[PDB]
């Protein structure tokens, strides 16, 4: 749906260009997320060309025709990471879509805390939780976004502010159930009939329609379906 | 004891004179509570009822984002419409959309809406079952096909049964003093000679909420519609409504005519007669 | 489709000479939304006239409320002047205090 | 609460 080149190699100081193509980009904003190994995703660009507070100026973005471009100028060793574009599928009611991701190699008070991850038998059940801090929890739609080992981000499920509307990826529909206890500032994901393909780190992500991005990410909880 | 929330959005193209004008307004029952206007300085969702002013900055930011998300989509839909109907850039076109939900007195979901009109005509509408679409023409049939395949009805039902109801229930509680309290009509009759032999009797209902009201004339206790006039129910501008009904009668026979007023805020229907 | 506006001119409260009030012009049942509405005092345009946010009815036809604070007298005449693509001349409706 | 409409014709 959102196509990115597998990889980009650069030397320290040179410009790195990461592209993403898809029909929806015509009538939707592109976001970009950086992910270094051992760490959770971070929003680097929203609304095509805007940087969140604290993101360096050398990250820039544009979105014209049906292509979005993340540029890193004067690329530094610390910029070595996987980069994912993100928009909405305009063919659908409520469907977040992440690009395939690009590995960039360089060679010469707000808080989400997930738990519940662990080893589970095939066809088993597990419940994940995430405790939220430092923002008005019930004012925001919350999502679960997963990443299988060595693979890309895949949006799993979402829940509205007061919990009445829930949304699922075709991949998990009928098997997973998202819910929230707003008095406990807690989000849940009930996972049944787990398969190998469900093995992944599960991130809690807070969405904001104001920026049209996931601005806050937790640290994830690892689910392994084995034996 | 039932209630509705409705959003009404209008996009009007002006190609070459900037992006289309997009205006959205939101109602609970007969009370406006928000607006958005793409030509306003703020570029934000804004309050239009005292009780929504309670909402914190998270609300205003997020509602602003959502309404702009809709305005961007519908700008694109205006382009699509031009292609489907083979229309030029020269024309101003209008895309209107209405969505919302109805809840019963205990908060249970009764009905949802999600529908579009192009240049004053029905384009596509979500049906009562919230599982299927009515397309009004060949253009809209293309849209219907895409949305069927993409299972869009399911996503919209999710909003209508969920967020829409949730929101409505919250506003009803927060705005209960004005949203849940009926205002009965204050009534009276006026009399105007039109000749030596005829007069107009006018039956007034004023200061009422909600808007729904029935005024009927009888003569000798029998329903009378001949020689009667009824104006459309109208806003007073202070949150209440007005209406009147009139009948032309032979001068001297005024006493035979009675006006009957039915309104939710009345424990019992009213019968009025002219009493100089 | 093109629908011509209905028009009513009326005070918020029952007129009383010397007592301040609001003069309303309600325009409804029209399409498309481009419309021009003026309130008149003795045949001249009043300037500080506000209107409600654009909305529409179940049949997609639009409605607006134009309003201004005023103080009726015995002698001052008020009216509402409207223009729209459906009309070939400005439609003017006089304020009658018991309509 | 507004519906963030995404779907095109």
């Amino acid at each position: 749906v959102l196509t990115q080149p597998p990889s980009v190699s650069v030397s320290p100081g040179q410009t790195a260009s990461i592209t993403c193509s898809g029909d929806s980009l015509g009538n939707k904003y592109a976001c970009w997320y950086q992910q270094k190994p051992g760490q959770s995703p971070v929003l680097v660009i929203y609304q095509d060309s805007k940087r969140p507070s604290g993101i360096p100026e050398r990250f820039s973005g544009s979105n014209s025709g049906n292509t979005a471009t993340l540029t890193i100028s004067g690329t530094q060793a610390m910029d070595e990471a996987d980069y994912y574009c993100q928009a909405w599928d305009s063919s659908r009611g409520y469907t977040v879509v992440f690009g395939t991701g690009t590995k960039v190699t360089v060679s010469s008070e707000v808080q989400l805390l997930e738990s519940g991850g662990g080893l589970v038998q095939p066809g088993g059940s597990l419940r994940l939780s995430c405790a939220a801090s430092g923002f008005t929890f019930d004012s925001y739609a919350m999502s679960w976004v997963r990443q299988a080992p060595g693979k890309g981000l895949e949006w799993v499920s979402a829940i509205s502010g007061y919990g009445g509307s829930t949304y699922y990826a075709d991949s998990v529909k009928g098997r997973f159930t998202i819910s929230r206890d707003n008095s406990k500032n807690t989000l849940y994901l009930q996972m049944n009939s787990l398969r190998a393909e469900d093995t992944a780190v599960y991130y809690c992500a807070k969405y904001t329609y104001f920026l049209d991005a996931f601005d806050i990410w937790g640290q994830g909880t690892m689910v392994t379906v084995s034996s | 004891g039932s209630h509705s929330m409705r959003y009404f959005s209008t996009s009007v193209s002006r190609p070459g004179r900037g992006e289309p004008r997009f205006i959205a307004v939101g109602y609970v029952d007969d009370t406006q509570f928000v607006r958005f206007d793409s030509d306003a300085a703020s570029q934000r969702m804004e309050p239009r009822a005292p009780w929504i002013e309670q909402e914190g900055p998270e609300y205003w930011d997020e509602e602003t984002g959502k309404v702009k998300a809709h305005s961007q989509t519908d700008r694109e839909n205006l382009r699509i419409a031009l292609r489907y109907y083979n229309q030029s850039e020269a024309g101003s076109h209008t895309l209107q959309m209405m969505f919302g939900c109805d809840v019963g007195s205990d908060g249970r979901f009764l009905r949802g809406y999600h529908q579009y009109a192009y240049d004053g005509k029905d384009y596509i509408a979500l049906k009562e079952d919230l599982r299927s679409w009515t397309a009004a023409d060949m253009a809209a049939q293309i849209t219907k096909r895409k949305w069927e395949a993409a299972h869009v009805a399911e996503q919209q039902r999710a909003y209508l049964e969920g967020t829409c109801v949730d929101g409505l229930r919250r506003y009803l509680e927060n705005g209960k003093e004005t949203l849940q309290r009926t205002d009965p009509p204050k009534t009276h009759m006026t009399h105007h000679p039109i000749s030596d032999h005829e007069a107009t009797l006018r039956c007034w209902a004023l200061g009422f909420y909600p808007a729904e009201i029935t005024l009927t004339w009888q003569r000798d206790g029998e329903d009378q519609t001949q020689d009667t006039e009824l104006v459309e129910t109208r806003p007073a501008g202070d949150g209440t409504f007005q209406k009147w009904a009139a009948v032309v009668v032979p001068s001297g026979e005024e006493q035979r005519y009675t006006c009957h007023v039915q309104h939710e805020g009345l424990p019992k229907p009213l019968t009025l007669r002219w009493e100089p | 489709i093109q629908r011509t506006p209905k028009i009513q001119v009326y005070s918020r409260h029952p007129a009383e000479n010397g007592k301040s009030n609001f003069l309303n012009c309600y325009v409804s049942g029209f399409h498309p939304s481009d419309i021009e509405v003026d309130l008149l005092k003795n045949g001249e345009r009043i300037e500080k006239v506000e209107h409600s946010d654009l909305s529409f009815s179940k049949d997609w036809s639009f409605y607006l409320l134009y309003y201004t604070e005023f103080t009726p007298t015995e002698k001052d005449e008020y009216a509402c002047r409207v223009n729209h693509v459906t009309l070939s001349q400005p439609k003017i409706v006089k304020w009658d205090r018991d309509m | 609460q507004y519906n963030p409409i995404r779907t095109t014709f």
